[PDB]
């Protein structure tokens, strides 16, 4: 049978369930007062206003206190402005595919449909010197940081990549015929890794040999677009969304497949693996988050790794921008380009956006691909 | 939904999952209370319902803060 | 090219961290205030305070704590810069020769990662077995203290809990153990752990404490007679010892945030508290002897003590 | 006896005396440079007095001066006593609320300190304070009029008194330091910028405050106004205001014209006889411009995130002109012009660097690019920069810039000669093998420019705080500093101990 030691026990508990964020080891009660559990009331947080983050940082450390860092970046990566438009007035129509910046950001290295990369001054607006590099097209194009090499990849041309030289002499130093897509290594740049299909090959730049070819058919996710990438500590490889020990030549762990296309990239904090929209771990392989706006996009970071970009690869190509935070993935801003976006590259010193956009409508017979520059953080 | 959360014993209520681990804490909390707040509620009920000739009797068992 | 000249007109005045102990002499309490880069060694007279030697260093002192390891009559001082280069200090005096000996050092840092959000936090184990450091938001860098260390070795045991608000150490329970205040995605809690330095691995924790107050800022660990961990919040104060619990919500602490604490009595009977607005409070613990050898808690008292500067 | 040491005081014969000021046996140097010999942080470094020339002293017995002494000189007789002796005597004028800025009036004899008080909102009344500071305890009070943000319905209701901030202007007396006037602003109107100068052909000397309207749960603000004050017969007057679409951050006087920085838009002004303002020009290529320093007709703009930005002003055209721009993204903290060629910049990463304007104007691309010349890790946040020295004018080095910090650590920045740079920098490398600093920390490593992405070693500047510890070094360890080194006295001489100790004293007389 019930008593008052069960009714008054249960009278407070359903009164306790209106606590926004309730407690577990509650204080003693008071029946003549209402009951409300301690709400989250922040005082150690920097305020939402920016000028009040400016008065506070004068008498406090760096930012304004706790939670002052991202509140700068929610004001400064949410706006853009066009700088200049770059054409290809040779056939009176523009036919570029891929873009990047140089190792000292003075020239931007476009890539046409004909097979030649064309230099342009970022200040002038005038061609410097083209280069007959490949025959088919240009898909991937990156330099290194020391200013010595250049990797340029072709679509179907019989050597696929071209390890050039940009010191003083223009020549393919080594040559690869097999792999669709290559990349430099992050920390120590003595490694260029290569991958056709689903098989990853570690190469050298000194000798050009297969250092460690790793592939396991027993554990292959077998995607459509594989891109072998290194962690910024240069110890892990993402071949087909699998971690790879470069030390004793064994597989580590496979991830599950969700959208048939994208194999997986690293995040520049060295803590995660970003499969297409699944955000994983590196030591326990659990899931942190899942964003519905990461449906089949390629990611572009800042050089420090503090903001993420997104471009759609849908059929349309990149209806607008996508700007993410590299800490908690709260999205900043999606500013809109009315045309279709193809390639998207930024600086090491974080001031421009090389935007290869598609003039005109969805036409395979007429693709007008101008190049346009965006200034980071200006209305 | 029961299996990926804190296992209620097949009671159909508040089927959202954020509202299911609220019910993990509010139910299994350890509510305790002083007896003194309840003994004044007993005496405030007896005087109102016509039979108030033991309100003065309750001076002996415990304190009488209000008349 | 431009060549210019920089000196110090005014030495820095604002203080950062204050550790008392027995750094100069064995039976003489003293005060060791660091301000920016200076390390001001006071000593306590019955009339007040008295300096001994002011020593500056090449780095911002942000974390400091004395400790007496087993094997030293006096103590040692550990100081970490803002540039991650650590050092272990030892005072040497020979008459008027007043010297500072750095016994072991070593820059411990990482190539990659976010530094932190709430600064750098460092607490010493009471058995002088490990040295705590929160450095790169996911690592928990532990310094294995030994005389084998002429330079500082380092461990990096991974925190699977990322966004940590506070971390402390708990007192003598045969094992060096940790306390958190961790922000879960769904709620927030106070987890514990246990570190095997011989195995570099977290052990199974003695406490779980699956949900706490929504604004838990600091952890005040109470010592060896009645060991536990007070969890101050913005609005209320608890107590936890794994099995029992006590909780209050005094109407004094309603318009300010608790920022600082200290162990007043050596058995931890009293605790002082400040705020963001100048007040000073006192935590009085009602020590309860349940049995002939059992020590437990009965009541929590918060007494208003008056107004001072911002502590 | 020990070794002698030549210290210069003047051109006349000197007098050295000891006495009792009140206790502790105070020691004075009656010389052409009157110094206190006794102590300086318990150390034998001389500290001056506030008197020109002292010949004799006299221990008299005054009725209104306890144990004081008179000073027989080449002028009048000063019965005075001496306080706690140190290098920098510090006098506190408490006001019990947060100060913001400071200006100066020559014509008026008064300061100006912008304030900040914590208040909570009453339910019945408007607001209420918390403790009696010197804001409400003023000699005269007023409030702003012409409530011109009335058309915006943004001030919605709040529930409790959750610590709003109230600012006002405090005009502090010259010598009594009494709070003369307080002018409480509108609700949630900050005071962010303050100077005091003269604009146009009006001979009045003004106070100019550029404000902003703030709200929490809000982005960067787009409201605000700019108010100009005067001090007519000890009475504060609001002459004119200019409602500006944007927050005002920095202001500096520019040749009779008002320069401001209003949300990444450098907006120079102009004074008219109609007691108004007219925007003379603008500028728009900025992230967020927070810092403005002028010297003549150059304007140095400190950006939010990018860098040093040098901007020209052509008086013939009437409009601004971008000479050059640095591109490396450093978050600025404070900037200052040195000599219209070298430009000093600070950083949030507790560092110093100077961008030098580029000389080889061979083309137009290479003349719009500044060059970072010299790096330094000043291990301290920087708030302020200003001109002016702390020593007396005896009419070496050139110029002097003092800087304000967050730990109360004031230092000095000055310019050297390039022959002495090769003299001083080699002495840093000699001392970085002898001095065992605590931590075994390399000074080349500690002063290295260290951001999150640049670990570039330091160059350019001179850390004279490493130099001036050479006086503390004993001569059996000073003799090992003196290796086969150089000395300029077009000439060429091997270095000696008694001359290298002089060059430090040539720098120690500044500080």
């Amino acid at each position: 049978p019930p008593t008052l030691d069960s009714i008054i026990t249960e009278y407070l508990r359903e009164q306790h369930a209106r606590c926004k964020n309730p407690v577990a080891t509650c204080p003693p009660f008071s029946l003549f007062t209402p009951h409300q559990c301690p709400e989250p009331k922040q005082r150690r947080q920097a305020p939402i206003n920016f000028t009040s983050r400016l008065n506070r940082r004068a008498s406090f450390p760096k930012y304004g206190g706790v939670d002052g860092g991202c509140f700068d970046r929610h004001l400064i990566f949410s706006r853009f402005r066009p700088i200049s438009v770059f054409r290809e007035a040779n056939e009176d129509e523009s036919g570029f595919t891929c873009c990047a910046f140089s190792a000292r950001e003075r020239f931007l290295m476009l890539g046409t449909c004909t097979g030649q990369l064309k230099l342009y001054n970022v200040f002038s607006g005038q061609e410097e010197a083209s280069y007959n590099c490949h025959n088919s097209a240009i898909t991937h194009l990156e330099p290194s940081r020391d200013g010595s090499l250049l990797l340029t990849s072709a679509t179907w041309s019989q050597p696929l990549s071209a390890l050039w030289g940009m010191k003083s002499v223009f020549d393919m130093k080594h040559s690869f015929t097999e792999d669709h897509y290559v990349e430099f290594s992050k920390h120590s740049q003595d490694r260029v890794i290569g991958t056709k299909g689903d098989i990853a090959h570690i190469y050298d730049i000194q000798t050009g040999n297969k250092l460690l070819t790793l592939f396991n058919p027993d554990l292959a996710n077998n995607y459509k677009r594989n891109c072998a990438t290194f962690n910024p500590t240069d110890d892990l490889v993402l071949n087909d969304g699998v971690l790879w020990d470069v030390r004793s030549a064994q597989a580590i762990h496979k991830f599950d497949k969700f959208n048939m296309n994208i194999s997986g990239v690293f995040h520049p904090n060295g803590l995660e693996v970003i499969i297409n929209t699944e955000i994983w771990d590196l030591r326990t392989f659990h899931l942190l988050h899942t964003v519905p706006a990461l449906d089949q996009c390629r990611v572009v970071f800042n050089h420090t790794g503090t903001v993420m970009y997104g471009a759609m690869l849908q059929s349309p190509f990149g209806s607008s921008f996508r700007t993410f935070n590299a800490t908690d993935y709260k999205p900043i801003a999606t500013i809109d380009v009315k045309r279709n976006i193809f390639d998207l590259c930024t600086d090491t010193k974080d001031c421009y956006l090389a935007v290869i956009e598609n003039q005109g409508s969805m036409d395979a017979l007429n693709m007008d691909t101008v190049c346009r520059l965006y200034e980071v953080g200006r209305q | 939904i029961e299996r990926v959360s804190g296992k209620p014993l097949l009671i159909g209520t508040d089927v959202s999952l954020a509202r299911l681990q609220k019910a993990d804490v509010v139910a299994q909390s350890r509510i305790s209370f002083p007896e003194k707040e309840l003994l004044l509620l007993i005496r405030n009920h007896l005087i109102s319902k016509g039979l108030g000739e033991t309100a003065t009797v309750l001076t002996k068992e415990a304190d009488l803060p209000m008349t | 090219m431009s060549y210019n000249y920089v000196v110090t007109a005014q030495k820095p005045t604002a203080v950062n961290g204050c550790v008392t102990g027995h750094f100069t002499s064995a039976e003489d309490l003293n005060l060791l205030i660091a301000k920016n880069t200076r390390l001001e060694i006071y000593v306590v007279t019955a009339e007040g305070l008295r300096p001994v030697k002011e020593v500056g260093m090449y780095g911002k002192i942000a974390v400091m704590e004395l400790f007496r390891p087993k094997g030293e009559s006096k103590d040692l001082l550990f100081i970490l810069t803002a540039k991650y280069n650590a050092c272990i200090l030892e005072y040497k005096q020979s008459g008027e020769s007043i010297d500072i000996i750095t016994r072991a050092h070593g820059n411990v840092q990482d190539r990659i990662g976010r530094p932190s959000e709430t600064g750098i936090i460092g607490i010493i184990d009471p058995e002088c077995r490990m040295i705590g450091l929160r450095l790169y938001d996911g690592l928990f860098k532990v310094i294995p203290l030994d005389r084998d260390n002429k330079e500082l070795k380092a461990f990096n045991i991974r925190l699977e809990e990322l966004h940590v608000i506070d971390v402390k150490f708990l007192y003598g329970c045969q094992a060096p153990t940790i306390c958190f205040v961790y922000q879960d995605p769904q709620g927030r809690h106070v987890k514990t752990y246990e570190v095997s330095l011989r195995e570099k691995e977290f052990n199974k924790g003695p406490w779980k404490q699956e949900n706490v107050e929504a604004e838990a800022s600091m952890v005040i660990a109470v010592p060896e007679p009645f060991g536990g961990a007070i969890i101050i919040g913005q609005e209320s104060i608890t107590y936890h010892n794994g099995d029992k619990y006590l909780a209050i919500a005094p109407p004094i602490i309603k318009q300010s945030t608790i920022v600082c604490h200290n162990r007043v009595d050596p058995n931890g009977s009293r605790y002082l508290l400040g705020d963001m607005e100048g007040r000073l409070f006192m935590l009085l613990l009602e020590k309860e002897e349940q049995m002939d050898g059992t020590v437990t808690l009965k009541d929590l008292r918060v007494e208003l003590l008056g107004e001072t500067s911002i502590a | 006896l020990s070794d002698r040491k030549k210290v210069t005081l003047g051109t006349q014969p000197t007098v050295l005396r000891t006495f009792r000021s009140l206790s502790t046996t105070n020691v004075f140097a009656c010389s052409d440079r009157p110094t206190v010999i006794y102590s300086s942080n318990h150390k034998l470094v001389f500290s001056n007095v506030n008197l020109k020339e002292v010949n004799y002293m006299c221990p008299l017995n005054s009725d209104g001066y306890p144990d004081s002494l008179a000073l027989a000189n080449n002028s009048t007789l000063t019965i005075g006593t001496i306080d706690e002796i140190q290098k920098l005597h510090i006098r506190t004028v408490p006001l019990y609320e947060s100060p913001r800025k400071i200006c100066y009036q020559e014509v008026s004899q008064c300061f100006g300190v912008l304030s900040s008080r914590i208040e909570v909102q009453d339910t019945s009344g408007g607001t209420t304070a918390l403790r009696p500071s010197a804001s409400t305890q003023a000699l005269s009070s007023s409030v702003s009029s012409s409530k011109l943000f009335s058309s915006s319905t943004a001030p919605h209701e709040t529930s409790f008194g959750e610590e709003v901030e109230v600012h006002n202007l405090l005009i502090i007396d010259q010598h009594t330091f009494e709070v003369l006037h307080a002018h409480q602003f509108l609700q949630n109107e900050y005071a962010l910028s303050l100077v005091s100068c003269k604009l146009g052909k009006d001979p009045n000397t003004y106070f100019i405050v550029g404000t902003a309207m703030v709200y929490p749960e809000e982005a960067e603000p787009k409201q605000g106004r700019i108010v100009v004050f005067q001090y007519s017969d000890g009475k504060l007057q609001t002459v004119a205001e200019k409602e500006v679409k944007g927050a005002v951050y920095s202001m500096v006087e520019f040749n009779g014209k008002l320069l401001a920085s209003i949300n990444s838009t450098v907006r120079l002004y102009e004074w008219t006889t109609e007691k108004e303002l007219r925007t003379e020009c603008n500028h728009y290529n900025n992230i967020m411009a927070l810092y403005l320093k002028t010297k003549g007709d150059f304007i140095l703009v400190g950006d939010l995130m990018r860098s040093v930005l040098l901007l020209a002003y052509k008086p013939m055209e009437g409009n601004f002109e971008e000479i050059a721009r640095d591109f490396n993204p450093n978050w600025m903290s404070a900037v200052e012009i040195l000599d219209d060629d070298n430009f000093l910049g600070a950083e949030n990463a507790f560092n110093l660097f100077v961008c030098q304007k580029d000389s080889a104007a061979t083309t137009d691309e290479e003349r719009q690019h500044l060059q970072e010349v010299g790096l330094f890790h000043l291990g301290e946040f920087v708030n302020v920069f200003c001109h002016g020295s702390l020593v007396m004018q005896n009419l070496p080095t050139q110029g002097s810039v003092l800087f304000g910090t967050v730990n109360g650590m004031i230092g000095l920045v000055t310019s050297l000669s390039e022959s002495w740079y090769n003299l001083l920098l080699d002495m840093q490398n000699r001392l970085n093998k002898v001095i065992k600093s605590v931590g075994k920390i390399e000074h080349s490593f500690w002063r290295s420019f260290h951001t999150e992405r640049k670990t570039e070693p330091a160059t350019g500047f001179i850390d004279g705080d490493l130099i001036e510890s050479f006086l503390d070094i004993s001569r059996p360890k000073m003799q090992e500093v003196v290796a086969n080194l150089q000395y300029d006295d077009g000439m060429k001489r091997e270095a000696t101990a008694d001359d290298l100790i002089k060059v430090v004293e040539e720098l120690t007389r500044i500080h």
